RNA sequence: UGUUUGCAAUUUUUUAUAGUAUAUAUCAAAUCAUCUUUAUGCUAUUCAUGGGUACAGUAUAAAAAUUUAAGAAAUUAGGUAAGAUUUUGUUUAUAGAGAAAUUAGAUGUAAAAAAAAAAUCUUAUGAGGGCGGAUCCGCUUCUAAUAUUUUUUUGUAGUUAUUAUUAUAAUAAUAAUCAUGUUUAUUACUUAAAAAGCUUAAUGGCUUAAUCUUGCCUUACUGUUUGAUUAACAACAAAUCUUA
């Protein structure tokens, strides 16, 4: 209850994503990953 | 207001401005501390005056009057004579113009000022790299047991600079490097130049040896020479070429290859004989740059280094040059398991076999 | 990357320290003031001048 | 509040970003400056030099009576060396009367008092 | 016209010229937000809101500024780079201050410089050593390097000063000596064990980093794959480490 599993979405829009888990009283996560469908850094963000 | 002046602000400077030494700017405290300095220099030179007396008196003295006999008069010179350059070192340190002239380059190396100050730039970061390389890059031990830089040794391959363990193209270092040493000590002497790859793979064997890609000897340096282009060793300088400039190669598969640029001074009055250095090389395919050493008694003065890996422009190198292993590739060793194989264990795996037919539903295409 | 901290110093003047017996030396201070009068100090102070008998 | 408020300026204006940046000198001030730095340190030297070789010449000045004292006999029928081991006697030296507070607590200063010096103190 | 106003001072690159690969200049970037009105106002004086005058290195009237401490707070823990290296406890002292509050402390040494002779091994991709079977292997002499000897010694100055003799100098002895460097010096080695710290108990480990501080980061990546855990758990599976 206290942690939540989130969903980092690429920006690709290619439908790849990470689960990282982070605690409710937090920001959103933000991160720059590599997305295998286009082999590239790019930019993911929280699903919601 | 020419180029020959020096820069735009130096060329607008010096029309706007008055003409007056800059020694005598009237200003109070570098006039005064201008004359406390001066008063100094008159000091440190009537002390070079009692101390080269001092040696004359210690000179003209039969060593049987010394207790220690002629052993206790060349210690005492020693430290006499040592003491005096200190002195003259410390006569000119506080010159505002020869901080000056060294900085913009116009200073004479042939002094001991200059080549104290030139030292103590060297050493402040150039050697610290050079330290490293030798150190990272495992020159110690495998070439020499242990190697302390003396001097400054910067190549250029075809006027661009090459940092010190950089992997060069194969089509940039395809002519001869030229070598900008600048050294630090009195006198004119001879230094050979020594370019061994201690990366040539040896399959054979399954071991690296070591080849010679270039090799001089026989090279008069004073220091107030910069440049040495290794192009012209014979024709312009004097210099016996053993064995002309070899491009670097590295075959596709093997490591980057280490090619060393060692510098190696001659002992006073030592010239290698012509014919001896290039038969030094005949019939030896590993050359060793300790026994090398040990043989011609020379000293590692300066080294410096610059890598090679297969690239682009590899194949093509070797066909004009006509080197031969470029239809050569190396792939790694691979070590398969030593353990023996041993029959599948578990409920599913025995049942496997068209004897349990059967059973198949349990043991077959399990996820 | 360790930082270089820069110092952080306040305005300092020259003044002037006039004792109690007239005598005067020069300190460095952050004071505006420019001559310091100091009507009490050491050496008017029996504990530093024992043998005094003017203040004693 | 408002007296703090005038505390806060002062700190305010100490802060990393409001104070002076680092300097900036051309090559003939700061040539300048060099041999400003350079003689102002061989100045030191000198009075180091200067001040260490006094100190030298008084201690082997020291040295030498009390080798020499060490070796006299006397006064009388006194073993020898009786007043070197009794000079070197550390009596009250480290006590709280060692030193009078009057001599030390003088010190120099740039200009005389209104009397220099006292020639009435009477013991 | 960014970069301090008196003049080729950092690194690399661009361009140009001379030049035959070098040399100088130039350009850009990095390092850094230094503040920039050449006077138009002020000041003094003088002369009728005003008009002059001032002559500037002892610079000047001629610009002292012109249109609410985060380096006082947050215990933020991973990748990487650099810097720091006993931080715990105990003990000593220290206004308020006491059994119990903060702060400062708490090992020693070195820093002009050695050369030379043989011996004992050990190593060497040293002499492509020699002999048996250039590099492999077994024998092996020679040189070189490290280590070791208490071994064989020789030298132990110079500089400053003192003392003694000698005719300010010379000689001998004695003391000091890291110092051309902003003394808060600096640099290297050394400073028992336990303890502190490292997400959490205990055990082991780390102080030469796995701790701490700071800069930039998010590899806490995708696919497949190697060798092991003396063939993980004395089977299988879920697991742990590791390679390309
Ligand atoms: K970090
Ligand atoms: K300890
Ligand atoms: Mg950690
Ligand atoms: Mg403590
Ligand atoms: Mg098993």
């Amino acid at each position: 209850s206290r942690i939540i599993n989130v969903r980092l979405i690429s920006m690709a829009m290619t439908g790849y994503f990470y689960t990282f888990t982070r605690p409710r009283t937090s920001l959103p996560m933000s991160m720059l990953k590599y997305d295998p469908i286009v082999r590239r850094k790019v930019l993911f963000l929280e699903q919601k | 207001g020419g180029p020959e002046l020096g820069s735009r602000r130096r060329r607008a400077a010096l029309a706007t401005t008055g003409n007056l030494p800059f020694e005598q700017l009237p200003y109070q405290c570098f006039q005064d501390a201008r004359k406390i300095l001066q008063q100094d220099r008159a000091a440190k030179i009537a002390q070079i005056v009692k101390e080269t007396e001092k040696i004359k008196l210690i000179e003209a003295r039969d060593a049987s009057e010394f207790e220690g006999g002629e052993a206790a008069k060349q210690t005492r010179i020693k430290s006499l004579r040592k003491y005096i350059e200190e002195l003259k070192i410390l006569a000119d340190i506080n010159d505002p113009e020869v901080k000056r002239r060294f900085e913009d380059g116009r200073g004479d190396m042939t002094k001991p000022v200059y080549r104290f100050m030139a030292e103590r730039r060297w050493r402040s970061m150039d050697y610290k790299i050079i330290a490293q390389r030798i150190s990272q890059f495992h020159v110690v031990p495998d070439l020499l047991p242990a190697f302390d830089p003396t001097m400054d040794v910067k190549l250029s391959f075809r006027g661009y600079q090459v940092s010190p363990g950089a992997i060069l193209d194969s089509r940039v270092t395809e002519v001869a490097p030229t070598l900008r040493m600048q050294v630090f000590d009195k006198g004119e002497r001879l230094l050979t130049v020594v370019v061994i790859d201690s990366d040539v793979p040896d399959v054979t064997h399954d071991n690296f040896k070591r080849r010679c890609h270039f090799l001089a000897a026989n090279i008069p340096w004073d220091p107030s020479k910069t440049v040495l282009s290794l192009r012209s060793v014979g024709d312009r300088v004097e210099g016996d070429v053993g064995k002309p400039w070899l491009p670097p190669f590295a075959q596709k598969g093997s490591p980057y290859h280490r090619l060393n640029v060692f510098v190696l001074e001659q002992k006073p009055g030592a010239k290698i004989d012509g014919e001896a250095l290039k038969k030094h090389l005949e019939n030896r395919e590993n050359f060793s740059l300790k026994g090398f050493r040990e043989k011609f008694d020379l000293e590692p003065v300066g080294f410096n280094l610059f890598r090679s890996e297969w690239d682009e422009g590899t194949a093509e190198v070797m066909e004009r040059h006509g080197i031969p292993g470029a239809e050569v590739e190396f792939k790694r060793q691979k070590f398969a398991s030593l353990k023996p194989p041993r029959k599948a264990r578990g409920w599913e795996a025995k049942r496997q076999k068209p004897k349990y037919k059967s059973l198949w539903k349990y043991v077959k295409r399990i996820a | 990357a360790t930082f270089v901290p820069r110092h952080r110093r306040p305005y300092q003047f020259t003044q002037l320290v006039q004792l109690s017996d007239g005598s005067t030396f020069t300190v460095r201070t952050t004071m505006p003031t420019a001559l310091y009068k100091s009507a009490k100090d050491s050496r008017n102070h029996l504990l530093w001048q024992p043998s005094d008998k003017s203040l004693k | 509040d408002p007296r703090i408020i005038n505390i806060l300026r002062h700190f305010a204006v100490l802060s990393p970003k409001r104070i002076p940046p680092p300097l900036r000198f051309g090559r003939n001030r700061y040539l300048r400056h060099w041999t400003i730095h350079r003689a102002w340190l061989l100045f030191r030297r000198q009075q180091r030099e200067q001040r260490e070789r006094i100190l030298m010449q008084q201690h082997q000045s020291m040295s030498n009576a009390c080798e020499e004292l060490r070796n006299t006999e006397g006064p009388g029928t006194r073993e020898t060396g009786y007043l070197y081991r009794v000079a070197m006697l550390k009596n009250g030296v480290y006590g709280l009367k060692s030193i009078p507070i009057e001599y030390a607590s003088r010190a120099l200063v740039e200009t005389p008092g209104r009397q220099a010096w006292n020639h009435e103190w009477k013991r």
